[PDB]
């Protein structure tokens, strides 16, 4: 959540340094569309680092 | 065959698709969970009028 | 075990049933050349007794 991001032709490819998170910052947007994943499951992204 | 078991529900049709086996929507959330198995089938309809 | 950790129990099993197969063929190969081995051992210890 944030102002209005760029297009598709500009990335903000972010490097996620090493910190603390679980799902609970994610589950914040009910309007999740594409909830579509690959390599792990959805309901196991959490208790694995 | 041995037993049918015919259920009937009225749902939208970008619901539609989310009766597939093996997937998360917002029918496949904790709303409704089915076998992965699945030897039945689905039929739907518009009902429109 | 990272493989459990990993994927959905539908899907893998494509993963899961390969490696058996692989480790059977390889328990089979091995037990041929075991079975081989020991025909060669018998007639040797009965030209020895």
């Amino acid at each position: 959540n944030a102002t209005t991001f760029a297009s598709v032709y500009a990335w903000n490819r972010k490097r996620i340094s090493n910190c603390v998170a679980d799902y609970s910052v994610i589950y914040n947007f009910a309007p999740f569309f594409a909830f579509k994943c690959y390599g792990v499951s959805p309901t196991k992204l959490n208790d694995l680092c | 065959f041995t037993n049918v078991y015919a259920d009937s529900f009225v749902i939208r049709g970008n619901e539609v698709s989310q009766i597939a086996p093996g997937q998360t929507g917002n029918i496949a959330d904790y709303n409704y969970k089915l076998p992965d198995d699945f030897t039945g089938c689905v039929i739907a309809w518009n009902s429109n009028k | 075990n990272d493989i459990l950790s990993r994927l959905d129990p539908p899907e893998a099993e494509v993963q899961i049933d390969r490696l058996i197969t692989g480790r059977l063929q390889s328990l089979q190969t091995y037990v041929t050349q075991q079975l081989i081995r020991a025909a060669e051992i018998r007639a040797s210890a009965n030209l020895a007794a």
